[PDB]
């Protein structure tokens, strides 16, 4: 069980030392920091696309039948054939 | 389950081991050989060897001397064996019975403990003070020789050397002192310790460390006239003695090392000595009385006597008659001449005995008798090597070095492949040393091939080198003359041979697979498979196929050729065009060394015992993997007993048996071979051949035994093996428990330990496999000892009873047992 | 080529010096063991190889308490499916080093420990606390004698013995020597129904140094001191500094005999050229022509990051298909010195490692990569003839 979430980059932590420490890791131009290689980020939804780019990886997946495309409009195209 | 029965059908024919004594009484003069696991006692007689009794040990023996302790009549024998069963032995002749009995025995192996490079050595103090034996690096067993002493209880001593070359017993010192040769960063050195039995450690010697050369390989101590030692390398020998220290660098000796010794005289005024080539030459030490009686060394020689076969050991008999054991020959007994004759040489022979050598290769062939089979062996090596026809010994020397063997019954001959050193000249070829099979030949040829001609690397040999020419030699089945020698490319080494009927063609050919090695060149990539046809007196090249790798191995596949080049099990068809034409190729994880073959199963194997089943499936056309075993092991030889069974030699001189799972269960475990058999045979397997020395028998009256293959190994002994049923294994398995308590055991070794599955790793107790030797044996003792085996004993003599065993239900059991082979 | 090698292996990066430890603890070969397993350790260790941690959790502090009290041996759990915490084999670590520290008012532990015993797994059982124990049995070390030992004859074995090691790069690089060596060892090969060359292929000491021509084409450090003599440890020390994949490994990891290990080592270093992105499987990164050697260990070696994850970083010269992300800092760098950038590949952007730059002129290499193992995928090379393509297998 994790109580303690961070609001900026929403961590979950143990206690409230962990999380007041993480904290100051923030303050400062692109806080939203990759704990798996250390890519920065001036955005919070920059970070979340990253880490997951990091697991499955899949970058632009079909709703409809699963196929992944590299680019976003080769996806569009795909998506205008079912 | 496995159901084996294995026998020596012929008995460890190289002599190991040879010492001169007076073992059986003090009086005449006695000659002890070793033979691996036999042990050989003759009695040296003005006209030859007189042989008086031959006995068999439960262990490979390593150590074997004679030595007459304080207040003893004659010389007793203390012999270690390769499982460390140490024992004293001595000679007791009742009339006209005689027994080898045991004095005093005992196992002196150190659980956890380093064996030592140079192997065992085992010597004795001059005044029988103690035995002192090094077995493991960094530490000095000893074994004080006292009455008490029965179980040979001993303690070790820390060695601070820990690289121990050679090891002697000095003569004439006060308190028990070694002198030994070792090796450290800075070189090799001489040092001497005294040995303290009351402080149980070691003592300043009397000379300490002393540096010798480079190669010094060999110590021996001299008598009490003149005392010290002598040290042998490669290039020189020298002699120390507290301060003195002289040196003689002999360009005699120069050409090949000195590998053995041997006292003549025994003030120590003269010395055999054998070199690996041969060459057998007479050390001598001149005297110096210095008036007064000191009697001093004043200088060292070295006289060539001449050439003997290539002594593993030698032992000086009487009279100038030299018996030399030999392991890649036959054995002599040779005679020293004063005079020498017209060609310079010195020693004459007188005796050749037989020895089968390292069999390297061997076929069954009917020959004659169109009925039974006689028995073709690749014997020796080097000017040793042969051919040996064993019935139920013919020789046929090559002086070169035979390697595998094969039969064409079509053209009433045989195909040799073998092998002749020669030397690089300054001219920039190469010279023989002597003539051989592959240079006396009627008719000759070279491969004149295109493929690596063009394709090759760039080298060059230096002068001096010795370098191998391999050859095909088609020799006569009924005179065994050298009819046909074809020489093989340059830098060719020839690895697998067959002879056989290839699809439709109605020939029959010598298919030869080679590898092109290289020095710069680690694993090959390049080979040959050559067809070649014998007719008219000349071998033509029928068809060459090159391939990207070595072909280990090579055997007829229902009509197709199949061969392992590496990793890849390739399947060959010969085309009506008269060419190899690539059908299948099957990659595997190991290299395919060993390949069998039955029906459509294919077994492959590696050199660490990576077993694997493979199956052709027809109407694919492809090869499909069955199972597999990989256990690492030092594997020799492997053969396919059945469909189901498959039989192979890993290493310490073990036999065992694995067996296919056929309609299990579970895939995982369809595909694993279980190991069904383990018997530590003590021989080391080189080929296993189906087939046996026995008449066949035309009318089948219900053979106890299926099957038949035999097997030789590098002492020169044959063995069988056979299948049994369960009812017979689990009689005859119950007979060997029985036989083991009657039986009296040379050294008191147990038959248990000695059959019992042993690495240096785990030692398991035997299974699947029945002893021969040990069943046959019944036959050769008492009757009342037979009535104690049979004791409470129920036999089955044809389904009803279910009777007690009588003696003789089992003698006849046993004399049907022994027309096997 | 000046940089220090014995920078890397001190992980200075981790602080004030830790609490070493000199007593050493070894279980019996195929006795059975209950050692505790960390939660968040992933790799796959190698028996020799050094892992480096450091535990936040409060649940990893305290079994590290109780391990520095007791054995200081954990369970390195080898994962063939990672996602499920599926685990056949593993390798047993002590902790070496050890350091206790409350920080701004957060309690952690960072831990230096060593691989010891391989082991079987036989159970993989979690306590009500969460923390997991592991039922395991010792997989013993398969010693061989020589392939010549048994054939050897009693008259040449004082002759098996060689007059020490020529160790002059161009004495023994030439050939002529080994020649010898092959020549003297296995003579007694004529008993058998093999050459010699076929057992040079099986022996210790010709492999070890056919890997050691191999590792000086990585490192410029003599092997007469840095590598081991023993064909154990060599053949783990090799195999702790190879980038294969995490099935290759535990296949190696597998290997019970030192002289298979060494031959599928030698078969892997020829056969494997390329190093591609483990994701795109297609995705070219380097090759084994660009690997070089920063540390003592060799050109591959596990650090740990700020957080606790360990990457397995490999040094390479140059690298492709890599874009670069945000800008260099020193913060945590492993190689004291360089300053490390973000390094995604340029198709799928997966994190491919990082590309080291040297913060003063004067060192050298200037610039340099590393590249975690666990993103990077061996591969062989496309042959130069596409109508040649034989097989390349898997080889041991
Ligand atoms: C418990 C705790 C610990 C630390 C922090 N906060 C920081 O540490 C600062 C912010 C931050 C955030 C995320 C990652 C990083 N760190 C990195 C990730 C990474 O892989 N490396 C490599 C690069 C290559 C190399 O050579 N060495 C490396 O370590 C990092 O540097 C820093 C906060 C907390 Cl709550
Ligand atoms: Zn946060
Ligand atoms: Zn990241
Ligand atoms: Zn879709
Ligand atoms: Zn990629």
């Amino acid at each position: 069980n994790g109580k303690l979430k961070c609001d900026v980059c929403g961590m979950v932590c143990i206690g409230p030392n962990v999380l007041m420490v993480h904290k100051r890791s923030h303050t400062g131009e692109r806080p939203f920091h990759c704990n798996q290689c250390g890519a920065s980020f001036t955005q919070k939804g920059n970070l979340l696309r990253h880490i997951k780019l990091h697991s499955g990886e899949k970058p632009f997946k079909c709703p409809f039948c699963s196929y992944a495309c590299r680019r976003r409009d080769a996806l569009t195209g795909h998506l205008r054939t079912h | 389950m496995s159901y084996n029965y294995v026998v020596t059908a012929q008995k460890p024919t190289a002599v190991n081991g040879c010492v001169t004594g007076h073992f059986t009484s003090a009086e005449d003069l006695n000659l002890l050989i070793a033979k691996n696991t036999r042990l050989e006692i003759y009695v040296v007689t003005a006209e030859g060897l007189r042989p008086v009794k031959e006995v068999g040990m439960y262990g490979k023996i390593a150590v074997m001397e004679l030595f007459r302790p304080k207040g003893e009549s004659k010389d007793l024998l203390f012999i270690l064996t390769a499982k460390y069963n140490a024992c004293i032995l001595e000679y007791k002749q009742s009339g006209e019975s005689i027994d080898i009995i045991t004095r005093a025995h005992g196992n002196v192996q150190d659980r956890i403990g380093r064996p030592s490079e140079t192997g065992i050595i085992g010597i004795i103090d001059p005044e029988c003070r103690m035995i002192g034996l090094r077995l493991y690096d960094g530490l000095f067993k000893v074994i004080p020789l006292d009455r008490d002493n029965k179980e040979l209880k001993a303690f070790n001593i820390r060695l601070e050397e820990l690289h121990v070359i050679d090891v002697k017993f000095l003569y004439g010192c006060q308190a028990p002192t070694i002198c030994f040769v070792y090796q450290d960063p800075q070189g090799r050195h001489v040092k001497t310790y005294e040995v303290s039995l009351r402080e149980k450690e070691f003592n300043k010697g009397p000379w300490k460390q002393e540096n010798v050369e480079a190669e010094a390989s060999m110590v021996i101590a001299v008598p009490e006239p003149f005392g010290g030692a002598i040290i042998i390398g490669q290039e020189s020998i020298t002699y120390h003695n507290g301060d003195k220290y002289l040196a003689i660098a002999p360009p005699i000796i120069k050409q090949s090392t000195i590998v053995c010794h041997n006292r003549v005289d025994p003030n120590g005024s003269r010395y055999l000595l054998g070199d690996m080539e041969g060459r057998l030459f007479m050390l001598l030490l001149e005297k110096e009385e210095q008036m007064d009686g000191t009697v001093t060394l004043k200088d060292l020689r070295v006289e060539l006597l001449g050439e003997t076969s290539i002594a593993e050991c030698l032992t000086y008999l009487d009279n100038g008659v030299v018996f030399v054991g030999s392991r890649l020959g036959d054995s002599q007994l040779v005679k020293l001449n004063v005079d020498s004759n017209e060609q310079g040489s010195y020693v004459v022979a007188m005796e050749t005995f037989t020895n089968l050598g390292p069999i390297v290769d061997m076929c069954v062939v009917d020959l004659e008798r169109q009925g039974q089979g006689q028995l073709v062996t690749c014997s020796g090596a080097f000017k040793e090597g042969s051919l040996r026809i064993i019935r139920n010994i013919r020789t046929v020397p090559l002086y070169e070095s035979p390697r595998k063997i094969c039969y064409q019954e079509v053209s009433q001959c045989f195909g040799v492949l073998s092998s002749r050193i020669e030397v690089q000249d300054t001219s920039g070829g190469t010279t023989a040393l002597r003539p051989s099979a592959s240079t006396q030949a009627l008719s000759s040829s070279v491969s004149s091939s295109k493929l690596f001609s063009s394709s090759t690397a760039p080298h060059e040999t230096s002068f001096g080198e010795e370098v191998e020419v391999h050859n095909l030699l088609i020799i006569d089945q009924h005179t065994f003359e050298v009819l046909h020698a074809h020489q093989f490319l340059q830098n060719e080494y020839a690895l697998s041979l067959v002879s056989c009927k290839l699809g439709k063609d109605p020939n029959t050919y010598f298919i030869v697979g080679t590898a092109m090695v290289y020095p710069e060149e680690a694993e090959p990539k390049q080979g040959r498979i050559v067809v070649f046809q014998y007719s008219d007196g000349k071998l033509q090249t029928v068809a060459e196929k090159e391939v990207k790798g070595a072909v280990y191995s090579m055997v007829e596949f229902n009509g197709k050729l199949l061969a392992s080049i590496n990793s890849t099990v390739r399947l060959y068809e010969w085309t009506t065009e008269k060419e190899l034409r690539t059908e299948c190729n099957h990659y595997n994880n190991i290299m395919a060394l060993y390949l069998k073959t039955k029906g459509d199963f294919i077994l492959v194997g590696d050199l660490m015992r990576s077993v694997l089943l493979l199956a052709y499936k027809p109407m694919e056309g492809n090869f499909e993997e069955i199972a597999r075993d990989f256990n690492p092991n030092w594997m020799s030889a492997v053969e396919i007993l059945d469909d189901d069974n498959f039989l192979g030699a890993e290493n310490a001189f073990n036999l065992f048996v694995c067996q296919k799972d056929s309609a299990a269960t579970t895939d995982e475990e369809r595909q694993h071979l279980q190991e069904v058999g383990l018997f530590h045979l003590g021989e080391f397997v080189n080929v296993f051949c189906h087939g046996s020395l026995v008449m066949q028998n035309l009318g089948e009256t219900s053979t106890p035994t299926q099957g038949s293959v035999l097997f030789g190994t590098v002492n020169g002994m044959i063995g069988l093996v056979t299948s049994l049923s369960e009812s017979w294994y689990n009689l005859l398995l119950d007979m060997q428990n029985r036989l083991n308590k009657v039986i009296k055991s040379v050294g008191k070794i147990e038959h248990s330990f000695w059959r019992s599955f042993h690495t240096e790793r785990k030692t398991e107790p035997a299974t699947g496999f029945i002893d021969g030797d040990l069943i046959e044996s019944f036959l050769d003792i008492s009757r009342p000892k037979m009535q104690e085996v049979v004791a409470n004993l129920q036999y089955d003599d044809g389904s009803g009873m279910k009777r007690e065993a009588t003696a003789d239900d089992l003698i006849k059991v046993v004399e049907e047992l022994t027309r096997i082979h | 080529i000046n940089f220090d090698t014995s920078l890397p292996t001190s992980h200075t990066y981790l602080g004030a010096d830790m609490e070493e430890f000199h007593g050493r603890t070894l279980h019996d070969d195929d006795s059975c063991q209950v050692i505790p397993v960390l939660p968040q350790v992933m790799m796959i260790l190698i028996p020799g190889q050094t892992l480096p941690l450091q535990l936040f959790h409060p649940q990893e502090v305290s079994m590290v308490r109780n391990l520095i009290q007791k054995d200081r041996t954990f369970a390195v759990l080898a994962y063939s499916n990672v996602q499920e915490r599926e685990a056949q084999f593993g390798t047993t670590a002590e902790i070496y080093a050890y350091r206790e520290e409350q920080d701004f008012g957060i309690e952690i532990v960072k831990v230096k420990a060593i691989g010891r015993q391989r082991f079987k797994v036989l159970e993989l059982r979690t306590q009500s606390d969460g923390i997991q124990q592991a039922k395991v049995q010792i997989l013993p070390e398969c010693v061989l004698p020589s392939t010549m030992s048994a054939v050897q004859l009693e008259s040449l074995n004082k002759c098996q013995i060689f007059p020490s090691k020529p160790v002059s790069r161009e004495d023994q690089c030439s050939y002529k020597w080994w020649q010898k060596y092959q020549k003297r060892k296995f003579h007694c090969a004529n008993l058998t129904s093999w050459p010699r060359w076929l057992y040079s292929l099986y022996d210790a000491e010709t492999l070890m140094d056919r890997i050691k021509k191999q590792l000086r084409e990585w490192d410029e450090n003599l092997k007469d001191d840095s590598l081991p003599s023993n064909p154990i440890d060599f053949s783990y020390r090799v195999a702790a500094c190879l980038p294969i994949d995490d099935v290759l490994r535990i296949q190696l990891l597998k290997i019970g005999s030192a002289i298979q290990r060494l031959r599928c080592e030698l078969d892997i270093m020829n056969k494997c050229t390329s190093l591609c992105c483990k994701q795109c499987q297609e995705t070219e990164i380097t090759t084994k022509n660009e690997i070089f050697s920063l540390s003592l260990c060799g050109p591959m070696a596990a650090y740990v990051n700020p957080h606790g994850y360990v990457h397995e970083t490999l040094t390479v010269y140059k690298a492709c298909n890599l874009n670069l992300i945000g800008r260099p800092s020193t913060e945590h760098s492993w190689f004291p010195g360089y300053a490390w950038t973000v390094a995604q590949c340029k198709i799928c952007a997966s994190h491919i490692g990082w590309k080291f730059t040297a913060t003063k002129k004067d060192m050298s290499p200037q610039k340099f990569w590393g590249l975690t193992r666990s993103a990077l995928l061996p591969t062989i090379p496309d042959t130069e003839d596409e109508i040649s393509p034989d097989k390349v297998i898997l080889c041991l």
